[PDB]
Parts: C-alpha cells; structure tokens; sequence
C-alpha cells in the first residue's frame, strides 16, 4: 500500500514521460550511420550509407566504452545528432551455418575409438564443463588438440558429441572458403571468423577438413602461390598474435596434416595428437544395431555374420548396407528384408570402386 | 525401471502404487526393489525385508534405508527395534544401527580429511567484533577436519565474544568436531564455566557436531540432551531449539514436541528466545506421520494465544506449516483453514501447492494453471522447482518466472530463488540468477546488502571460483569496511572454502527419490535468516546449511559387510575403503539386491574367490 | 540513468545550429582557403569567429557549414584510416620475467628500446645515434612473440601490432596507404611501438618472371621502405622486424639504415632449458624433492614450444595413471610422449631455416 504507491506509481509514470522525450530524439526524423572514430570532446564523425558528413555530440543511455569504431550508430535526420550505440544493422545473417547450439550426437556411432576419445575429453570437455580441475591443482589445460586418421572415422562426428555435453557454440571452418580468391580477401575472411568468438566467448573453436591449396585442386577461386603464404599464416598469427590464457581452444582437423606447414601446427598450443583407426569388430554391433533397431529381419538372418564379413570399412560403411539392402526389398514390396538381399549388400559394398590393384601383388 | 518413469515430455511416477494391490501377499525380490524406492510407501519399504530371508542381503537394504529416512526414521526402525531382533522378516542388528547411517563411517572419514588438508585461512584476529567474522569462516572452512591450535591454544576468538556472537563461536568448534564419535565431550570446555552466554554455544556447537545421527553411536547422549529445550535463561534457550532440533531430526517424541508447543505460542523474545521455534517442528517431525502437529499451531495462529502480538511470528506459523503437511495425506487441510483465517501474501500460492505430498506428486494441468493465477506469490516458487527437476517443460519457463519474481518488498522470495538454483547450479550452471543479483546486492538498506552476500554463497557454497568466476564480479564489491562489516563481507567467501573447496551438494538419492530431511533444510533457511534482514534475532542462523549438508562416502565392505579395505573400482584419496571419500561413482558390479551407486555391498559367483 | 543531466543543455548545443557541419579537406592556403568537400565539391572560405589563422594547415580535415560554408571548428587529419585503429592496445599479459632464463636476448633488446624511452639522457651524453630496428627471426616455436610483448609492458605506452598479410589488400595500391597509416600515428602519438608480424608474406625479393600477377607484394616494400628511410630521414619510434622466414625476405632488408641490432634466437643448451621449467615450477603441482634439471638433459635439444608442453602433459597423467600430483614417474612418462611420442611431424628441429 504504502511502498508499492511510492515504487510502482511512479515507475510507470517515469517509463511514459522518457518515451515522450524520445520523439525529439527517436522520432520520424530518424536515421542510422556508419561510425568512424571518437574523440574526447563528446564528438564524433559518423556517415551513412548515402555517404554525409555529421559531426555532432552523444546522446544519453550510452557511453564510449560501447562505441568502436567500424560499427553502425543511430543519427537524426534534423537535429542529426547520435542517439546510441547499436547491433550490425540486418546483423551479418550468420546463425546457423558452420556453427550452433547444442548439436544432437551420442558416443556410440564414434564407438571404437574409445582408447582415443579419452584424450579429447580431458583436454577439452573437462576444462570447459569442470574449470575447478586445472584451477585447483594450478595445471594448464590444453589450449588445442589436433586430428588426424583416415576419412570415415567420424571425424566431425567426434567433436560433435563434446559440443552437446560443453552446451556451448560449436564453431567450425571450411578449408576451401578462406581461400576463395576475389582480390585477396584469403586473410580478410580469417579475422571475421575469429572476431564474432571473442564477444560472446563460446570458448570453442574447431576447423572442418584442412584443405586451403596444397596443389592446386581449384578452378573458380585460386589465389596464385600468394594466397598460400597469407592464408596458412593468417591462422598462425590468431595464436601467435594473441595471448588468451583460459578462452579461445583452437582445434585443428583435416585428413593429412603431414603436408601442412609445421609452423601452422603451433607447437605448445596443442600438445595431444589424436589419430584414428577403424573400429573393431566388436564395436560394430553397436553401430549395426542402431539402424537395424527399425528395420524388419528374417528369421535367417543373423547380425554377427554381417560384423564378420565387414573388413577394413568406415562408420557409413556399416549403415551403407543396410540402405542397400532395405532399398532391395522396397523395390519388390516386402515386409522383412530376406537374407538374399543381407547377402547381395556385403558382397557388393566390398568391392566396387577399386577391386585389383591393377599390377603386380600389392 | 526404464520404462514407466518416462516415457513422455512429463514424468508420472504414480504408477508404482497400484501394484500394491497385486503384489500385496506375493511381491518378488525384483519387484520389492522398485516399491521400496521412489515412493517409498511404508507397507513397500517392509516387504523387501519379508520377501528376502537372507540377514546380509538385509544389510544393503539398511544402507539405502538410512539415505531414504521419509518413512521408516523415528522409533520402530531405528533405535530399540534397532539395537536388535530375532525372527524371520526383520532381522536388524547392531551394525545397521551405526555403519549404515552417518555414525561409525564418518569418523573414519574424518581422519581422512587430515591428509588431505589445504592452505587455511583461519586466524583469531584481535577484537571481537571481527572475531564473529573469522568464526563463521572457521566454521565450513574447517569442517571435516580437525583443528586444535585454534580451539585450545587462542580462546581471544572465542572468550572475547559475548551475547550471540559468543553462541555463534562455539558453532564453528562443534563444526570442527562435527562427524566424530563423540562431540559432546569435545565441548566440555564452554559447556559450563560461569554465564549462560559460554552454555550456550554449547548446545549449537553440539547439535551441529551430532548432525546425522539422532540416537548417538555407542551412547543415546542425544535422549539425554532432550531436558536442555525448556530452559528460563535467555540465550541458552535460543541455541537450544535451533543446535538440537538439527542433532533431533529423526527423532518423533512427545516430549520434544510438547515443550515446542508453549515456547511458539507465546512468543518471548527476551526470555524465551523464539526464532526457529516454528521450524523446529518442521525440521525434526519431517517425515513423520502427525496428525496433531498441524492443529496446535492451526489454533495459535487464529487466536494468537498467550502474549503472541506482532503478525511476522503469526505468518512464520503459517510457513512452518509447509514441511508440517509433507507426507501426511489428507491431513493438509489443517494448513487451508489457517490460509482462510488471516490473509498474508504468501499464503495465496499455498493453497495451490498443498497438493505436491497430497496427491504423491506434482506437475499436474491445473497446479501449473493456479500458479500462473496467483503470480499474475513468494511460495509459489517452491513447486516449480520440484517441476524442474522431473520435467524440462517448465525449467525452461522457470528461468522466466524467477527473474521477474526477485523484485518484492520482503526479502522471502528473493532468497528462495537463488537456493532452489544454488543447489543444482552445480549440475545446471545458470548465469541468468546471477545477473538479477546485481540490483539484489545494492538496492536501499545495507542490511539487504549483509543478505545479499550469504545468499550469493549459497550458489556456489562447496566450490570455490570456478564456474563462479561470472559471480565473482559480484563479490569484488565487497571487501572490508570496518570491524563489524567483516563479518558482512565473509558470508560468501566462508562457503566457498567449504569442504576445503570441494563439496557436492545433493538433496536426493541413488534411490531416485529426494530426502525430505534434507528438503526441510531448504524451507528452514528460507523462512528465516531474519538476523541479516530487520529484526535481527540472533546470529546463529548462518549455521543452519550444516543440516542440509549430505556426507560424502562410499563403504568398501566383503561379502558379509565387515569394515574390511576391498580392491574395486575406485571413486573420487586413491584407495577406496570403509569411509572412504568418493562422490558420484556408478558400479557395474552385481550385488545381492536394490543395487545402487555409492555404498554398496559387492559379491562374487562361486566359481572363483574375489572381492569384486 | 543519466536521462535529465544531459536534455537540460539540449536547448543550446542541440536547438541551435552549430554542429552539423560537413566535413572537407582544405587545398590551397593563401594568406582564400581552397577546400574540397567529400562530395568532390570546392570552394573558397576565411576565417571563423574563434578559428585562429595558425590552426588551418595544409592538407588536413576541415568541417564547413552545409547552408552558407564558413570554417568553424578543425578535424582531426587522416579519417580515411579504420582497421588501423583497432592495432592499438592497452595493458599486454605477458610481463618481463615470464620469457624463461636470463639470456643475450633480453639484454640486448632492453638496451636498444627500453633504455632510450626511459632514459633518454644516457646517451645524450656520448652524443650518439640509437639503433631505431631491431632484428628477431629465429627458429619458430621458441617463443619470439613472447619476448615482444615482454618490452611492451616495461613501456607503457602505445602497442601497434601490424601483421604481414594487413598490409596485402583487396584493392591494387592500397597497400601502399596502410604503410602510410602506420607511420602517422607515429607522429601524432609519440613514443609508442610498431611490430610486425611475419614479414615474410610481403616482404622478399620474387625478381619478375614465373607468376605475372605477383607484382602487387613487392610493391608494398618499396613504399615501406621510403616511410621509414626516404628523401627526408624521418622518424622517432622503433621498429621491429619479425618473421619465421629470413631467407626469403628481401637481400636488402638485412642490410644496415633500417635494421641495427640483429638478434637470432638460438635453441636453449642443459643451463638454458633448466630455467624453462623452473619458471614453470612456481604452477601446477612440483612433487618437493624433484629435479627438473636431470629431466631437461633427456630432451634433446629443440624448440621453446615443446617445452612447455612437457609441463602441460605432466599433468595429463595423474588423471589417466591414478596419481594425486605430478611426480617424477609422470616426468620420464612425458619424455616419451612429448618428445618420443611426437618425433612425426609437429615439430620444426632443424626444418626451416634456409629452404
């Protein structure tokens, strides 16, 4: 009665009369611009798209600490002066592209790299979910890890079940993107990318198969033998140019880094190297399951015959013939998948592209 | 098991209850494990004892019993039918009445924590105006670990502080002795020496250090303690309701009850001293069956008997009421006759919510309904927490409804939010909490300023910096000022040395059921902590998170249970044996039934000889 | 806040018309001001009411009413310039006793930069010449970046960070106005510090044939060089020259007038790499009683990088081996991981240095 006629009266009375203020301020004579620089004066030099010249004072609800120069401020169209600080007007339209929220994936389609999934979880997963692990014992968490294997293994699918557990932003890069060739514009791209993680601090960093130019491979967007001089050591100064002790992990991946530039690896940024083999046969059945969990088999089929066969083969490998398979028994319209079309998938996955070595033994 | 609970968005766990009816004269040594648990109905929890014949497959059914208290806790179970039966379908020896429950293990888990001793901060300092400030960091700084030179050697901490601040004193030595054989003799030293300020900090440092076990280990020494509730001294009477209702919880008696009957009807402050004298009912009777508990307090809330006056004592009864109806049935309609008797802002959001022990559950269509209804008020918040939990429909709304509701008059709700998140901030961190803590900290008195800084610890009480790091900026606003603003300052910074800066905080247990126990310490804090509100009380109210703190251990036990090191998979310091310190470990062992994660009793197949 | 503190002078410095004036370059001074506005626009001009006829100067920024053009306030030269202004920082981490050991490095380096900014009198007396470059190259992996930011904080002054893909552009011959940019703020903040960041990119002698559309990266050089030493001798800050590829940089800019001081970092011998982890000891957890110097003699030797990752893995093992803190078992176990363990690849050890 007597605290909330002498809070809440006049909080909602003061609301109205600052919106009334704004007319003069945020009114119909209203424009945006593009900021330059500021100066201790309260003073500053803006120009909107149009190209205008505006040299006026600052406004209230905003300080210089939120003013940077390259960002887009709100003017007037009379008075012309600068009401505050605000977001990319349109926003960059980044979202969803090579980054997210919390992506949906398990440990069971990564399974059989348990030996080497334990090296990624405590250099990654246990510093950012646990900080308490290396503050207490004074360790320093490993600032990166590197990947490395043959294609198949679920490379992208590794660090795609730690983004789910971190609930964190996951970050990732195309190789082929930073080298797209207009004029220059390899390392203009680079520093983009690394500017939207230092706002918000998702504390996530990783780059999706390593490509840039090793030879060639291009035909749209080249970039000379220039190109790779100023992109492989454009990533190289994000980390050699910034000391950022408990924030940024960059995680590099790609299929081969042997032929990368030992400098671009960054010794001391990370110190876990992570190769990757095939699963086992044991690790199989649990991917196999999965997909057959909803598919109807025959009384004569058997799981641990198609585990057995599997020799020398990827994680997509394992759902490729069971995709094979089930479209066999579409085609004739019928209920259970017979064991005919279980025999016809293993046997022809096997061998299609490469079936000889073409010359001698081996 | 992995079927019922959830299959949908929502959870409903009711399901449980209708097999009584089918399983009454039959039940399974399967099926009485799935009764005894979750629900944990009376009639269920006694039929895994009949349905297994086995004495020692009897014993890991005690060490679960012990963490589920709810329905068997006061006498029946424990005490005399638990010093020792013989016949078929009981079978409670001397060993499930100790090493089961906190009493044995946790002095062997005490000497554990010597070893593992840190850097302390704990100094005696000069004044004792600063002396209150370095006892309430002593307290949870020191706990588990056993310090002498402070105690003994340097009495200027202790012997220098008089009135209150001589009571919270001694609370941090009971804290330092607490989890020990014997905490009463340890205290002999304040327990009589001329005033009754020294006695009285006995009585807390003693009801803090018994925390855990209510009948004592080789001793009833707390049966005894009983006599010391209704004293005419001033300040003795006021460590004695709140130290021992926290060594009573577990323990229904018609003597500790009738002795809280006047001292909360009355109301004497100079005299009496009756703070927690509400909630002493709350906390010792949770879990309890009592029909009669809820009508003496419904009769001195409407006429306000003997010389009560002053309507915040008169809305304290009416929140003492909430952990009064827990389990009770329907008994809760003693709780909606005092709602309609005296209209408070907080009892319009408990008529809704009586229904979360009522119906055996909560998340309902229309209580989520009445609440939106009331809200658009303090209590309201109780039952979207227990929502949260279970259901991930409303946690995401509620991270919406306790921003807005922060901003009241009363200090109620703006402690209860920061709790209720406190405790599962260690699994869930959320930094939206801690953003509303900013206009929480400064806003007009100074008072609510000396609040704000103990519920910031709450959040993060156990761990130190951490995740904390964001709430940290907070408390760098805080430092020193003078002699009494010491003690403002170190609220925050006291819980989060607690454990020697790692603590677990959990209410529940591996039997998928909360601990009411530990649940009656969260309502406890919330209806009071008026010291550091207006109205200053008494300063003891700080010490009561040590009667929701859980210990932390897991038994290594042989195939009959005996206190003897066996090799297993290890926990969380690198050998695991009877008492040892682990914390959220999962076993993949088998053992003899309701297998469980933490204590647990492992056997091995006959054809080999393992201790696995 | 503040909504009422400021709208009080919004009847006289806002209603009236003073601000809005269009921002224009001044040509021709004749002492008549020729200036040009930026919508390719000249005029002609005086004086104002409180513009002095000493602050026009030629070539510089000058704001002019939009309705009838009159000279009321000066600007600020050189608008143009944005992504310079974001290589200025404030308060580096890296301090002066973080680089590992006291060696010929850090004497060196302290002497040519340090010493004149902080006692500029010393060598006043002697009446002698400063070295203005310095030269760090090195092997990569030993931490040269380290020991850069290491004077910064000694300075306490203005740290301009250019890296060497900044100077190529997206535009042909505006690489040439970025050199620019860099040496006039020298003039406006004086005393502050530019470092290059792998010069190696733009920096070089390519010669011409065998690409044709490489002639834009060797043009940058060439006015880099006429900003530091041109027709006029100007210049007052130092400079610092670094990149992980000397040999491949231009045959000329080795050579004396620019760069003085050439310092090249060497692989720590036994004495030098027992202060890596030494400085290391004082974190994470040392077990009292061990000694890191009989662990430095396993390591052969190799770059600073690898290093500080035997510290970093140590750690790494008592959660996988079960130990409390890092003892010397752990110790000998790193040895094989950080060194034996990563002998492919991950490592420069004699890589590049001349090819």
């Amino acid at each position: 009665f007597v605290s909330n006629s002498e809070i809440l009266k006049p909080f909602e009375k003061k609301q109205e009369e600052e919106k009334k203020q704004l007319e003069e301020i945020r009114g119909n004579p209203l424009s945006i611009g593009t900021l330059e620089e500021i100066i201790d004066d309260d003073h500053a030099i803006v120009t909107s798209p149009t190209m205008p010249d505006y040299y006026v004072s600052i406004l209230s609800f905003v300080d210089k600490e939120l003013l940077e120069p390259g960002c887009s401020v709100l003017l007037h169209h009379k008075t012309m002066s600068i009401v505050g600080v605000l977001q990319d007007d349109a926003d960059p339209m980044v979202s969803v592209m090579k980054m997210d929220k919390s992506p949906t994936e398990s440990y069971s389609d990564i399974g059989g790299l348990e030996s080497q999934i334990q090296e990624i979880k405590e250099s990654v997963e246990l510093p950012l979910t646990h900080p308490e692990l290396y503050e207490e014992m004074g360790i320093k968490p490993p600032k990166g890890v590197i990947l490395y294997g043959a294609p198949g293994t679920g490379k992208t699918l590794l660090a795609k079940a730690v983004a789910n557990q971190t609930s964190a932003t996951f970050l990732r890069i195309v190789g082929s993107e930073l080298i797209q060739k207009y004029l220059g514009d390899g390392p203009r791209l680079c520093r983009q990318i690394f500017k939207v993680a230092g706002e918000n601090a998702p504390s996530i960093v990783f780059i999706d198969e390593i490509d840039a130019i090793g030879t060639k491979r291009y035909d749209s967007n080249s970039g000379g033998e220039r190109e790779i001089q100023r992109t492989m050591l454009e990533l190289l100064n994000q980390l050699d140019g910034f000391d950022d002790r408990g924030d940024v992990k960059v995680i590099m991946a790609t299929n081969k880094i042997e032929t990368l530039d030992p400098a671009l690896i960054r010794p001391g940024r990370i110190d876990r190297k992570i190769l990757f083999e095939n699963p086992d046969l044991s690790t199989k059945k649990k991917i196999l399951g999965i997909h057959t969990s909803k598919m109807n088999l025959s009384e004569d089929v058997n799981l641990e015959t198609l585990v057995t066969t599997k020799d020398d083969l990827s994680g997509a490998d394992i759902q490729a013939m069971c995709t094979e398979a089930g479209l066999l028994a579409l085609r004739e319209r019928r209920m259970q998948v017979t064991a005919e079309d279980f025999k016809q998938a293993k046997e022809r996955v096997m061998k299609n592209k490469v079936e000889e070595n073409l010359e001698g033994l081996y | 098991v992995a079927c019922v609970p959830l299959l949908p968005p929502p959870e409903d766990v009711a399901f449980l209850k209708t097999a009584y009816s089918i399983y009454l004269s039959q039940n399974e040594l399967t099926d009485a494990i799935a009764l005894a648990v979750r629900l944990g109905e009376e009639d269920m929890i006694r039929s895994v004892f009949d349905a297994t014949s086995d004495p020692v497959m009897h014993k890991q059914l005690a060490y679960i019993l012990a963490a589920q208290k709810t329905s068997f806790e006061y006498e029946g179970v424990q005490d005399i039918i638990g010093n020792g039966k013989l016949s078929e379908h009981f079978l409670y020896l001397a060993k499930e009445l100790n090493l089961t429950g906190p009493k044995v293990p946790e002095d062997i888990y005490k000497s554990h924590l010597d070893n593992s001793k840190s850097v302390f901060s704990s100094a005696g300092l000069d004044s004792a105006q600063q002396n209150l400030a370095s006892s309430f960091v002593n307290g949870f700084l020191n706990l588990g670990y056993c310090n002498d030179k402070l105690i003994v050697d340097n009495d200027n901490w202790v012997y220098k502080t008089k009135g209150d601040g001589m009571t919270s004193a001694v609370a941090s030595i009971g804290s330092i002795y607490q989890w020990n054989l014997d905490g009463l003799q340890q205290l002999d030293k304040y327990l009589y020496v001329d005033e009754p300020e020294v006695k009285a900090g006995a009585l807390l440092g003693i009801g803090i250090s018994a925390s855990g076990v209510h009948d004592g280990e080789v001793e009833p020494a707390l049966l005894l303690l009983q006599d010391y509730v209704t004293n005419p001294d001033t300040k003795i009477s006021s460590a004695a309701i709140l130290g021992l209702g926290i060594a009573f919880a577990g323990s229904k008696n018609d003597e500790v009850l009738g002795l809280l009957l006047p001292i909360a009807a009355s109301t004497d402050l100079p005299i009496e001293t009756a703070a927690m004298a509400s909630l002493a009912l709350a906390h010792v009777f949770v879990g309890t069956c009592n029909g009669d508990i809820t009508t003496s307090i419904m009769d001195n809330f409407l006429e306000r008997t003997a010389i009560e006056l002053k309507t915040d004592w008169v809305r304290f009864l009416a929140l003492a009421l909430g952990i009064l109806y827990m389990g009770q049935g329907e008994q809760v309609d003693d709780v909606l006759e005092t709602i309609s008797a005296i209209e408070h802002p907080m009892t319009s959001a408990i008529e809704v919510l009586v229904g979360s022990c009522a119906y055996t559950g909560t998340g309902d269509v229309l209580l989520i309904q009445d609440l939106l209804h009331r809200l658009t008020l303090a209590y309201a918040v109780l039952g979207i927490a227990l929502i949260a939990l279970g259901e991930d429909i409303g946690k995401e709304m509620s991270l919406r409804h306790f921003g807005h509701l922060m901003h009241y008059g009363n200090e109620h709700i703006r402690r209860m939010v920061p709790l209720a998140m406190g405790i599962v901030s260690v699994s869930d961190p959320q930094m939206k909490v801690f953003d509303t803590l900013t206009r929480f900290s400064h806003d007009a008195d100074l008072e609510v300023s000396m609040n704000s800084i103990f519920a910031m610890g709450l959040c993060g009480a156990g761990t130190n910096n951490a995740r904390l790091a964001q709430l940290l900026r907070q408390l760098a606003s805080y430092y020193s000022r003078e002699q009494d603003a010491l003690f403002i300052t170190r609220l925050a910074q006291g819980l989060l040395h607690l454990g020697k800066g790692t603590m677990t905080m959990d209410v529940f247990n591996d039997a998928h059921v909360l601990n009411k126990v530990t649940l009656a310490s969260i309502l406890t804090t919330a209806v009071g902590l008026v010291s550091p509100s207006f109205m200053l009380k008494h300063h003891q109210l700080f010490y009561m998170l040590n009667a929701g703190i859980r210990p932390k251990f897991i038994l290594a036990l042989n195939d009959e249970g005996e206190p003897i090191k066996v090799n297993v998979r290890v926990g969380q310091p690198v050998l695991l044996n009877h008492g040892e310190r682990a914390e959220l470990e999962t076993d993949e062992y088998i053992s003899y039934t309701s297998h469980i994660e933490g204590v647990v009793i492992l056997k091995k197949n006959p054809d080999y000889r393992e201790e696995e | 806040a503040p909504s009422h503190l400021w709208d009080i002078m919004g009847d006289r410095q806002r209603l009236g018309e003073e601000h809005p004036l269009q921002v224009a370059r001044c040509t021709k001074i004749i002492k008549k001001y020729v200036i040009n506005l930026k919508q390719i626009a000249k005029f002609v001009v005086g004086l104002g009411e409180r513009v002095s006829p000493t602050d026009i100067e030629e070539g510089m920024r000058v704001g002019v009413d939009r309705s009838k053009y009159n000279i009321e306030l000066p600007l600020p030269p050189r608008i143009d310039p944005s992504v310079t202004m974001m290589t200025v920082e404030e308060k580096p981490d890296v301090t002066y006793s973080d680089v590992g050991g006291c060696k010929d490095q850090i004497e060196k380096l302290r002497e040519v930069v340090e010493l004149p900014l902080l006692s500029p009198e010393r060598f006043a007396t002697l009446g002698i010449d400063p070295p203005k470059g310095i030269l760090l190259y090195g092997p990569p992996g030993t931490g040269k970046t380290l020991c850069a930011r290491a004077v910064a904080n000694r300075t306490d002054a203005t740290f301009i960070r250019v890296i060497g893909s900044e100077l190529v552009q997206k535009y042909v011959g505006e690489g040439a106005r970025m050199v620019r940019e860099l040496f006039e703020m020298a003039r406006t903040k004086k005393a502050c510090i530019i470092f290059f960041d792998e010069i190696d990119a733009v920096g070089g002698a390519r010669f011409d044939d065998g690409a044709g559309g490489d002639n834009e990266v060797q043009r940058t050089m060439l006015e880099l060089i006429t900003q530091l030493d041109g027709f006029d001798p100007r210049g007052n800050i130092k400079v610092m020259f670094a990149t992980n590829r000397p040999n491949t940089l231009d045959p000329a800019l080795l050579r004396p007038g620019r760069i003085d001081r050439k310092v090249e970092f060497s692989l720590p011998d036994l004495e030098g790499r027992a202060n890596i982890f030494r400085i290391h000891s004082k974190s994470m957890s040392v077990e009292r009683g061990i000694r890191w110097e009989l662990i430095s003699r396993l390591c052969p030797n190799s770059t600073g990088a690898e290093l500080r990752s035997v510290c970093t893995e140590a750690g790494m093992f008592a959660i996988r081996a079960r130990r409390k803190v890092a003892t010397e078992k752990d110790f000998l176990k790193a040895v094989d991981k950080v060194i034996s363990g990563y002998k492919k690849f991950s490592s420069t050890s004699r890589y590049m240095q001349y090819n």
